């Protein structure tokens, strides 16, 4: 559970009649904006070894990724290739024989194939576009009426989050 | 004209908001605490 | 192209521009007169594209120069209102403005709102392009701003209004132009925009829009602002003002809910009445009235809040064990553990087990220094006596937030805090600073005086001694306490300064310096003289100090430098840097919410000092806030692997839930027990993380803000610092032998409730629509200042962010703001 990776909204500036007070909360996000950026930028300047790179030398480059089928000894298992092949590959010592399960995703070497490291994360392109990343910017206020449907879609997708004591205190499961 | 021979032995972020205010607020706080005789006559050995 | 009406305009125009060729003496009056006319007619019109700009496009050179020569008297003038206006559309602002300035006057309403507030526009661009080399020029746009100001007054434009008078950095007209229908509008705006504007025009904002609060007799307002520029006097003068009695009571309560207290004379009336309720006397029968409508006087216990039924005695997890005892079950009069077997259970705590264990007691009764005065009277004298200091903390602790006549707490504790055992004057000093917190009585600062000198004293003594007195003289710069803690702070010797608890001397220091950012200047010279570390250390935190809640992004932007490096002696700086930004940010909701993207940077590209600064920062950004992406973001590290961080990202967890009974948090907390049962450590502070996200069964909250957040509480921002910074070394601080330092989140605990009494003071229930507070700045009109509306039978309770609105027209409410505890004036307005 890597936990939520909610949407990333800048906070908002009202008053919208453009007086003052919006440059100025304008200027404010501005500021923190141009001092977070200070921090990355001045992070990587300001920033200025023998153990990875002795790993990074057993895998080579690149490091093919197919999937892993059959843990046949503890320094063993059977990985299928990009392709739909198999193979009896080799199960070195830095990868973790923990998350090795069959149907992960195994960083195999490209010259003797050999499992070198579990490709956690795999989720398609087709399905990790799905996510929203940059909030949508319709606030519940910018919806007028709908204070019916409202409420009924706010006690499925919303309150079931923030307080989920009167759920579970009442013994329903929450809407869903 | 001269000698020869022997040669030799992050940024400010503008922050536009307060920066210039505060600089120029600050100038003010900054007021108120206001070989014609060379070598080659080189006496050199032999 | 044109048409019949457009072409033959755009000759008239044509004809009108060409005649002044020459110097005919009818071609002046007679041509000029006619653009007058024309330009007039359809600049003052509808937002129409002024069809006389859009046809005239000539120069002005041939008319600006005979202008000099052609009548230099009226029809020099005239010549310049046609350019003049011609300019506006076009860029020729610096000509466009001074034309207007010496050409014709007549008046700025006759051109049109679209050229008045163009004037405007060039007129503060004018005065801010003019310094003081000469007010020659000001004098004439300061005329100016006399006409058009009142012009945006009547026309709903009080905004360009305000935004105006800002620019002129002059702003004291409003006092005279102000109706009123306006003064909300313009009394709002200017509160909203005070916290962004920087030094030291923000601070004249307040004053002036207090001053605007002035003059139509709506007084609790003007204390409201009175306080945010934290400046008595013209408190005192409102104070004086009040010939009404009930807005004098009032008054007070907002005085007394601040924790501020002014000496009232006798000749003010009721001044038993007004020192009581500004002493907080009072205040112990309402908590106990509120428990009883609310049915929560029965005390609980930690292992109900635990709930070790769900999950699938070491001196250490007693503390927890008694601590939990303490906040869950704080201020509601009355213990199941700690009032009855206590000599049983602290027993089993050894040392440091029975100083928090003891103070515990104070703690678990408040604001009664008689009920709980006579709650402490069982233990202190032990035979370990070293828990003296435990129920002297518990007798420092019980009079925290209040004031008594009879100074309790300067009694009993002063024949102690000379005692020689050194445990024994830990729970004097610090007990003692809780009690009179921000009091910044002469006596107490006096007798807290010598403490510092007294060389026997060990330095654990010393670093609660300097924060004791800093708690005292919180955010009022006490020359005095200053000079003591400043004559102090260079005494010190750098072999005593490495050790954890010299932390605590610089924070004393800035305590005293809490909100004047100008007065700071000279601190941070003195401390100058002290040798590196703790005097770039020092140097920061007192940087900290001073500007508390300024929202100041230029030591904000400061502050983040200090972080941004990349170093042992340089890490202290950086953790009370990173708890910096979260104080300095923590006024404004705009920037605040910002400070969390900067807080998550420092922890994917932090290091070791620095992450575990980051949860501590948190935990003071949104303090009894459960704001689910802060609260989400203490989780995923709240397991991490570095001992620190996963305590003060726990520990942050239970201030973010802090009295809000948040069920998201304490499953979250329930989960991360059984993860933790192994390590004491991280069990012991989870635990605790439950213990704070039960404070007061949740009727507690240690927001330093109240007033719609807009009133900070000076000495609440104090407790929730001492424990913030000296969680910065949990280990030794936390971890070590100062288990009572928790106790320091009492002076800011508060009460959150909603009950409604009558004229009265009876209970009066009075349907109450509360939800969450939606700004009224810039929203024309009445707007609804609560959203997600509630109607809730007063009493009631406000999760932080929530403002209640009396739903019945029967009572007008004398301060506009419900918060606490207000007095409701039936309407006489309102007929059956």
């Amino acid at each position: 559970t890597k936990g939520p990776d909610a949407a990333s909204k800048l906070p908002l500036v009202t008053p919208h009649t453009q007086c003052r007070l919006k440059l100025l909360k304008l200027e404010r996000i501005k500021d923190y904006l141009l001092m977070e950026e200070e921090f990355i930028r001045n992070q990587e300047q300001m920033k200025p070894e023998e153990e990875r790179s002795k790993v990074d030398d057993l895998r080579g480059t690149p490091m093919s990724v197919g999937t892993l089928e059959e843990i046949i000894d503890d320094n063993h298992a059977i990985v299928s290739t990009s392709v739909g092949s198999e193979h009896y590959v080799s199960i070195l010592s830095f990868v973790d024989k923990d998350l090795l399960e069959p149907g992960c995703s195994v960083l195999l070497n490209h010259k003797v194939h050999a499992v070198i490291g579990v490709l956690m994360d795999d989720t398609d392109p087709l399905v990790t576009v799905m996510k929203v990343e940059k909030a949508p910017q319709e606030t519940y206020a910018d919806i007028g009426g709908l204070d019916n449907q409202i409420q009924e879609i706010k006690e499925s997708v919303e309150l079931p989050l923030t307080h989920p004591e009167y759920y579970e205190e009442m013994g329903i499961k929450p809407p869903k | 004209p001269s000698t020869f021979a022997y040669p030799a032995p992050k940024v400010s972020t503008a922050v536009l908001s307060i920066t210039a205010k505060a600089k120029k607020k600050e100038k003010e706080k900054e007021k108120k605490e206001e070989k014609e005789p060379e070598p080659n006559f080189q006496l050199l050995d032999n | 192209e044109l048409s019949e009406e457009d072409k033959q305009l755009q000759d008239e125009l044509e004809m009108l521009v060409e005649r002044l060729g020459e110097k005919d003496t009818s071609l002046y009056r007679p041509a000029l007169e006619e653009l007058r006319r024309q330009i007039r007619s359809s600049t003052t019109s509808m937002t129409s594209v002024p069809k006389p700009l859009k046809f005239l496009r000539p120069h002005y050179g041939k008319l600006k120069e005979i202008y000099e020569n052609m009548a230099p008297g009226e029809n020099k003038r005239f010549a310049a209102d046609i350019i003049s206006v011609l300019a506006m559309t076009m860029s020729g602002e610096r000509e466009c403005l001074k034309y207007r300035l010496v050409g014709s006057q007549e008046e700025l309403a006759s051109w049109g709102h679209e050229y008045v507030r163009h004037l405007a526009g060039e007129v503060a661009k004018e005065w801010q392009e003019l310094d003081d080399a000469e007010k020659v020029q000001r004098e004439p746009l300061l005329t100016l701003v006399k006409e058009i100001v009142p012009y945006n007054m009547a026309h709903n434009a009080e905004h360009e209004a305000c935004d105006l008078l800002m620019e002129i950095e002059q702003v004291d007209m409003l006092e005279k132009d102000i109706d009123e229908n306006a003064y909300a509008k313009v009394c709002l705006y200017l509160t909203s925009c005070v916290n962004y504007v920087p030094e030291p025009e923000n601070s004249a904002l307040l004053r002036c829009a207090l001053g605007v609060f002035r003059k139509f007799s709506r007084f609790p307002e003007a204390l409201r602002l009175a306080l945010m520029l934290n400046d008595m006097e013209l408190v005192e003068d409102i104070f004086t003002s009040c010939k009404d009695v009930v807005v004098q009571k009032q008054m007070a309560f907002m005085l007394g809910r601040h924790g501020v207290f002014l000496e009232l004379s006798e000749d003010v009336e009721e001044y038993e009445d007004l020192t009581e309720i500004m002493s907080n006397v009072q205040l112990n029968s309402n908590f106990l009235a509120l428990a009883r409508e609310l049915d929560i006087m029965e005390p609980k216990v930690p292992d109900d809040i635990y709930k070790t039924h769900l999950e699938n005695d070491s001196a250490r997890m007693n503390l927890a064990s008694s601590f939990v005892n303490g906040f869950v079950n704080a201020a509601f009069g009355q213990d199941k553990l700690l009032t009855d077997d206590g000599n049983k259970w602290l027993y089993k705590n050894k040392d440091h087990g029975m100083l928090s264990a003891a103070a515990s007691l104070g703690m678990i009764l408040l604001w009664d220094v008689d009920g709980g005065l006579t709650q402490i009277d069982k233990y202190l004298y032990s035979s370990e006596d070293y828990i003296k200091s435990g129920a002297l903390l518990a007798c420092g602790i019980v009079n925290s937030g209040v004031r008594n006549e009879c100074d309790p707490a300067l009694a009993l504790l002063s024949d102690y805090v000379l005692h020689n055992s050194n445990t024994m004057r830990l729970g004097s000093i610090f007990g003692l600073g809780l009690a009179y917190a921000g009091s910044n009585r002469e006596d107490v600062l006096t007798l807290l005086l010598p403490v510092m000198g007294d060389s026997k004293s060990s330095m654990e003594v010393a670093g609660v001694t300097a924060l004791a007195c800093g708690m005292i003289a919180v955010g009022s710069c006490n020359g005095d306490v200053t000079s003591t803690i400043l004559q102090t702070i260079m005494e010190k010797s750098e072999t005593e300064l490495k050790d954890t608890y010299a932390r605590w001397l610089p924070l004393g220091l800035g305590l005293n310096h809490l909100g004047k950012g100008e007065a700071i200047e000279a601190i941070l010279a003195a401390l100058e003289v002290v040798s590196e570390p703790f005097r770039s250390f020092a140097n920061t935190l007192v940087d900290v100090c001073a500007y508390a809640g300024s929202g100041n992004v230029l030591k904000v932007q400061q502050l983040l430098h200090i972080c941004s490096e990349h170093f042992a002696d340089m890490g202290a700086h950086q953790g009370v840097a990173v708890l910096g930004i979260a104080l300095i940010a923590m006024g404004e909701e705009i920037g605040a919410e910002m400070a969390l993207r900067t807080f998550g940077h420092l922890l994917r590209y932090g290091e070791p000092t620095l992450r575990r600064a980051v949860p501590l920062a948190l935990a003071l950004i949104s303090v009894s806030n459960p704001r689910l992406n802060i609260l989400d973001t203490l989780s995923k590290f709240s397991h991490d692997a570095d001992p620190e961080v996963s305590y003060n990202s726990i520990f942050a967890m239970g201030m973010v839930g802090s009295g809000t009974n948040n069920a998201r948090l304490a499953a979250m907390l329930r989960q991360l027990a059984q993860y933790h049962a192994k390590d004491p450590n991280n069990l012991f502070m989870v635990r605790l993380a439950q213990g704070l996200t039960h404070l007061g069964k949740g009727t507690l909250t240690l927001c330093p803000y109240h007033s719609d957040r807009q009133l900070m509480s000076q000495v609440a921002v104090a407790g929730l610092l001492t424990v913030l910074v000296s969680f910065l070394d949990v280990r030794n601080i936390i971890l070590g032998k100062s288990h009572y330092v928790l106790y320091g989140l009492v002076a800011a605990m508060q009460p959150r409730m909603l009950v409604t009494f009558d004229e009265e003071l009876r209970p009066l229930p009075v349907s109450v629509r509360v939800g969450q507070a939606v700004d009224v700045v810039g929203q024309a009109g009445k707007p609804k200042t609560i959203t997600g509306f509630q109607t809730h039978t007063t009493p009631v309770l406000l999760a932080h962010g929530e403002r209640a609105e009396l739903a019945t027209e029967e009572f007008l409410p004398v301060t506009p703001i419900l918060e606490g505890f207000v007095i409701l004036r039936k309407n006489p307005n309102y007929d059956l």
